């Protein structure tokens, strides 16, 4: 029931500042729509389990 | 500027950026960011009986 | 005697486009000495403080 504006503001960022923590991270993206969902991809350096 | 201006910019635009470089293990800020304070007193709420 | 001393932190407010923390705390004055505290008031059975 949440605009694309309030799940980016108040979810995607809030998680992403700690998922810039990971280690052997290769870079990360999120996603946010009307539908009231929030994907977050993170993909690793190769050779990563 | 002032120390709160600082370490606020510091935390927003620096911190996570500056976390990217390859081999960076553990960033630790000796600042914190803006915030909405409320300082209250209570000699005025007793007044007021809340 | 516990919201005399620390301080509270009760939801976020966006201040420029962030997230940012909203805390609610005693004034510095009021929380300071022995004194302080211990002129905290209560209301009882009675009118009287």
């Amino acid at each position: 029931g949440a605009t694309a504006k309030t799940i980016n503001d108040s979810v995607v960022t809030l998680i992403e500042r700690e998922l810039s923590g990971v280690k052997n991270l290769l870079y990360y993206s999120a996603t946010t729509d009307t539908s009231g969902t929030a994907e977050i991809t993170a993909t690793f350096k190769p050779g990563t389990d | 500027y002032s120390e709160v201006d600082l370490s606020d910019y510091l935390v927003r635009n620096v911190v996570e950026e500056l976390k990217r470089v390859e081999g960076v293990g553990k960033v630790q800020s000796f600042g914190a960011e803006k915030a909405m304070r409320i300082w209250v007193d209570p000699n005025k709420l007793v007044s007021y009986g809340l | 005697i516990s919201t005399s001393m620390g301080s509270m932190y009760i939801n976020d407010f966006p201040n420029q486009g962030r997230m940012q923390q909203v805390i609610v705390q005693v004034e510095a004055k009021s929380r300071m000495q022995l004194k302080d505290i211990l002129n905290l008031k209560v209301m009882g059975s009675s009118g009287q403080l």
